[PDB]
RNA sequence: GGUGGGGUUCCCGAGCGGCCAAAGGGAGCAGACUGUAAAUCUGCCCGAAGGUUCGAAUCCUUCCCCCACCACCA
RNA sequence: GAGCCGGUAGCGGGCGUGGAUCCCUGGAUGUCCGAAUGGGGGAACCCGGCCGGCGGGAACGCCGGUCACCGCGCUUUUUGCGCGGGGGGAACCUGGGGAACUGAAACAUCUCAGUACCCAGAGGAGAGGAAAGAGAAAUCGACUCCCUGAGUAGCGGCGAGCGAAAGGGGACCAGCCUAAACCGUCCGGCUUGUCCGGGCGGGGUCGUGGGGCCCUCGGACACCGAAUCCCCAGCCUAGCCGA
RNA sequence: CGUGGUUCGUGGAGCCAUGGGGGAAUCUGGGCGGACCACCGCCUAAGGCUAAGUACUCCGGGUGACCGAUAGCGCACCAGU
RNA sequence: GGCGAGCUAGCCCUGGCCAGGGUGAAGCUGGGGUGAGACCCAGUGGAGGCCCGAACCGGUGGGGGAUGCAAACCCCUCGGAUGAGCUGGGGCUAGGAGUGAAAAGCUAACCGAGCCCGGAGAUAGCUGGUUCUCCCCGAAAUGACUUUAGGGUCAGCCUCAG
RNA sequence: CAGCGUAGGGUUAGGCGGGACCUAAGGUGAAGCCGAAAGGCGUAGCCGAAGGGCAGCCGGUUAAUAUUCCGGCCCUUCCC
RNA sequence: AGCCUGGUGUUGGCUCUUGGUCGCGCCUGCGUAGGAUAGGUGGGAGCCUGUGAACCCCCGCCUCCGGGUGGGGGGGAGGCGCCGGUGAAAUACCACCCUGGCGCGGCUGGGGGCCUAACCCUCGGAUGGGGGGACAGCGCUUGGCGGGCAGUUUGACUGGG
RNA sequence: GAAGGGGGCCUGACUGCGAGGCCUGCAAGCCGAGCAGGGGCGAAAGCCGGGCCUAGUGAACCGGUGGUCCCGUGUGGAAGG
């Protein structure tokens, strides 16, 4: 569970591929490979941690979606609850019908 | 970044201003403190809705001391007081004219700022104005008898 | 291959558009002082071709080498 | 349709033309373990709450019922209730992850190979699918599968090796729902406002571009028609006649 | 920018996908025809569902120039014993 | 990808065990000593990875065993034996990992990388093996190149058809 | 003859051990945290004993059981 | 792998201070010579001043201090150029440029202080308090160090090797 | 009887080819008359496609540079060959 809340980015496997020598372009032989293995590549994921009804919400979000965050409190009606709260503000309230 | 500010600020100006600024003040400042609001095609709307609203009512209270001043500031109300020779022995005051105003010609006044200093007492011909905002001069006849 | 610095009297070295035998240092020579050796002191003495102006060691093109650096190698 | 009480005789007893045994469909019973779900736990054992029952029955014990967790939904949040999920399955399927030996007559890129395998999920199939396609023809029309194109075009320490698509021929055949505009309703927040937001209904769904809103045209039986529901044939789960 | 998919191993390297940064428009909008530009075309992305033709064989059936007890399944027999 | 710490290594929790002798630290007390002390001498005391030695834990030297009684044993002898001691029960850590007073030791009787099943019929220019009969012909062990030299490619030499 | 074949018999508990008690290492785990999936972690709680707590001694009896049956003498907890 | 590190995201407020470049403006330069203290080229006998002059009184900064130069102002109707020559240039006023400087403004940079509100630590106490603080942490990307680990390479001939 | 030494004019240290052979496992290595173009030296015959000769070397692949006609992914260009 590295995964965005709201847009639902995780983690992708990528590899990572060391290369040698000119371009062909700059008028080289050319690039040449010395080693490809693989790694991650993490969405950019924060706390947003926000105010809504009573209580205090936290979002693990990717920095990119931060803003729906906001959006997402723009859409207030009627939550008296606990925490929970954002199951109600999510999907709920992203999608719904 | 647009944020609808909800109070005068000092160099990002008075309310309702739309104002562009480094999100992270808006998210961590403005918008948690209650002094802003993101400036959304939502929110855009109820402030439009929010400007007609006003200048609405406003431009409508400037329809009645319009309409005010295109009454009282031909009609005169005549006053009778017990006579004296240039003066009077009562005093004709704001209520008074108020009250006979309305006796009289039918109108009504508050009659709060008027003319407050010294209620009138002698006879003669004044000019008083009325109030607020853009307003109207009225004439008033104190004259004898009963 | 590329980039950046150069090139000056025997060595180093500053080098400026109004001339700069061209600062200065040391080297060499001749004087002064001298136990030896010195230290101190005084005097003696423009890489290249072309080109821009009235003036070129100064600015440009070019050519030759040096130093420096980066990069490539079937 | 005459024998039967399994493999299995035997002892000792029984049943069947008032139709047994046996076969097929449905039902009932179905200890305890097991996702295992009252709670524990070294699976098949242990210990309980609640309501009801049995015994002399308060203590004890047995019996019946009920009681896990998660998700969704309404609900006055609550007393809650309803519906669902969970686990298994030979291979096949999709998705998340993902090797090495080996080959390169050494070896790194490359290969083996997106294989093996591990994980999640689906079902009787799964995937895919109704063009922001192809790709040179004013061309073709979803997707899948076979043949072919073709070991072609290309890819490649241009090595080892890797290897498409368009088109053509077949199989099968099917096309739909929405989001927004706009209209209506309910609710919520309010600095009641031709306001903003959420919910529901209507509307609309496409590329010779479509749709909303306004005007005119007549826009009348209409025709079309399910992948949804109902009936039926047929098929499957026992058998029967048969020179 | 970093990668994956494709025949495409950085190649003139587009197309489809997307971890990171910046970040639009609503038909006179946008994507594509293999860098890019023009012209001429094709198509309308960022919501969803969709039988059949296809894969398989625990299971039942039918066939075999299939085996016949060291074979055929590991097991013809109370064997995953 | 799993299965293993019921063996063995370390640690964690909780229990248990160590006959009997010996030596005689500090301290205490008393006495001496001094200005006061240090100190000395007695008695007491009972310390210690202290001594001897059973149990227990070991495994030094030699002999025997060697298709063993035994896939590590038996005899004699020997080390430790209140400690860094031994030991029962309950637990934890594992495969490029653990654990190790360190030998690459140990990690279920072979550990310089455990076992099981799978990739898998890995690869094996190497070694072995390759099954009835008759007929005809019938070689090579050289050259060139080879990360090649006990392997290959072309050539040479055998054979068969036209 | 047998630890062998066939057959029959044989293990008796409120007090002994364990459980309708406690907690230890550790394990597990409402909350919570983390992680592509699988899953890791984790407060309380819970589980977990050869520790803690808890009431039976002597003798007789069987072919075979006995602090369990029997005899004598004692004791514990629940309910009323 | 790990560690170090530029850019950028998360990431904000307030100032101080510096660059770079561009536009505009205000200046800058001086070989005895021409009379000297004229950057270059062109336009040039017309100007500029009474859209309040020279000559001094304050004052600014530059200077080869010969002075240059503007403002304040005492201040009142002149101050100039050609001509002339031993330096090319010709020494008013108007532009377009060079060399250096300053002035403001534009986009981008680089630093320093403080703040708090993100983020982090903490407080039997929390919609909060204290501490750190836009650092650190974390994502993406840059270059580096890297037997701690991984995969491999490390020729043949040869009177054995 | 020059391949040695000197002098003069010169650049054949040409382009397009190449009968036929030496060698030879392949691939290479080698010699070569002759024709055409345009030349040089020579009065001419003639000679001249480096050097008395036999060593002075390196397959392919990948890339550079110069040129040219050739291809240019719908078309013209361009990228790249
Ligand atoms: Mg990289
Ligand atoms: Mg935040
Ligand atoms: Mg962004
Ligand atoms: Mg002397
Ligand atoms: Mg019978
Ligand atoms: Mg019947
Ligand atoms: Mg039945
Ligand atoms: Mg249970
Ligand atoms: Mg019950
Ligand atoms: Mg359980
Ligand atoms: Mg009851
Ligand atoms: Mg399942
Ligand atoms: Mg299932
Ligand atoms: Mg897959
Ligand atoms: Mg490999
Ligand atoms: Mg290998
Ligand atoms: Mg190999
Ligand atoms: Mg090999
Ligand atoms: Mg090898
Ligand atoms: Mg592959
Ligand atoms: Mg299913
Ligand atoms: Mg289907
Ligand atoms: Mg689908
Ligand atoms: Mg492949
Ligand atoms: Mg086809
Ligand atoms: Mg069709
Ligand atoms: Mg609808
Ligand atoms: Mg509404
Ligand atoms: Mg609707
Ligand atoms: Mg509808
Ligand atoms: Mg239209
Ligand atoms: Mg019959
Ligand atoms: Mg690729
Ligand atoms: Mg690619
Ligand atoms: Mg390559
Ligand atoms: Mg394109
Ligand atoms: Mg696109
Ligand atoms: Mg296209
Ligand atoms: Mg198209
Ligand atoms: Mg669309
Ligand atoms: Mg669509
Ligand atoms: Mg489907
Ligand atoms: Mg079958
Ligand atoms: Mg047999
Ligand atoms: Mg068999
Ligand atoms: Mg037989
Ligand atoms: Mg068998
Ligand atoms: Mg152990
Ligand atoms: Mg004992
Ligand atoms: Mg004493
Ligand atoms: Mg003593
Ligand atoms: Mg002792
Ligand atoms: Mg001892
Ligand atoms: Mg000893
Ligand atoms: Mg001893
Ligand atoms: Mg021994
Ligand atoms: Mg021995
Ligand atoms: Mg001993
Ligand atoms: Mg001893
Ligand atoms: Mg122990
Ligand atoms: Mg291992
Ligand atoms: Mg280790
Ligand atoms: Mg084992
Ligand atoms: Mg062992
Ligand atoms: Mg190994
Ligand atoms: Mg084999
Ligand atoms: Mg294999
Ligand atoms: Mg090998
Ligand atoms: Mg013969
Ligand atoms: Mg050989
Ligand atoms: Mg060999
Ligand atoms: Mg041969
Ligand atoms: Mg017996
Ligand atoms: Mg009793
Ligand atoms: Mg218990
Ligand atoms: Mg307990
Ligand atoms: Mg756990
Ligand atoms: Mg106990
Ligand atoms: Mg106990
Ligand atoms: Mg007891
Ligand atoms: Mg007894
Ligand atoms: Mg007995
Ligand atoms: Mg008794
Ligand atoms: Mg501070
Ligand atoms: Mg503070
Ligand atoms: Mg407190
Ligand atoms: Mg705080
Ligand atoms: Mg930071
Ligand atoms: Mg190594
Ligand atoms: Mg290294
Ligand atoms: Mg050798
Ligand atoms: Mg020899
Ligand atoms: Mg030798
Ligand atoms: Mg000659
Ligand atoms: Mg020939
Ligand atoms: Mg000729
Ligand atoms: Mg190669
Ligand atoms: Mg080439
Ligand atoms: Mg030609
Ligand atoms: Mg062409
Ligand atoms: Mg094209
Ligand atoms: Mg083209």
């Amino acid at each position: 569970s590295k995964v965005c809340e709201i847009s639902g980015k995780r983690p992708i496997v990528a590899n990572s591929i060391q290369r040698r020598g000119k371009a062909k372009r700059e008028g080289g032989v050319g690039k040449k490979t010395t080693g490809i293995s693989k790694r991650r590549q993490y969405p950019n994921l924060q706390k947003v941690r926000v105010r809504v009804a009573g209580q205090e919400i936290t979002f693990r979000v990717a920095a990119s979606h931060i803003p729906k965050v906001y959006e997402l409190v723009e859409r207030a009606k009627g939550l008296k609850l606990e925490g929970l709260s954002p199951k109600e503000i999510k999907k709920e309230l992203l999608k719904l019908l | 970044m647009k944020v609808i500010l909800l109070e005068p600020l000092e160099n990002l100006g008075d309310v309702g201003q739309v104002v562009d600024v480094k999100p992270g003040y808006a998210r961590n400042y403005l918008l948690p403190r209650g002094l802003a609001v993101l400036a959304t095609e939502s929110n855009l709307k109820a402030l439009e809705a929010r400007i007609r609203a006003q200048a609405k009512r406003l431009a409508e209270r400037k329809a009645e001391a319009e309409r005010l001043k295109e009454i009282l500031e031909n009609l005169t109300l005549t006053i009778p007081v017990r006579a004296g020779e240039t003066k009077i022995y009562g005093s004709v005051t704001a209520k008074d004219i108020a009250e006979a105003l309305s006796r009289q010609h039918g109108v009504t006044i508050d009659p709060k700022r008027l003319a407050l200093e010294k209620p009138i007492k002698e006879l003669g011909e004044y000019v008083l104005t009325y109030k607020p905002h853009p307003e109207v001069p009225i004439q008033l006849k104190v004259s004898v008898v009963a």
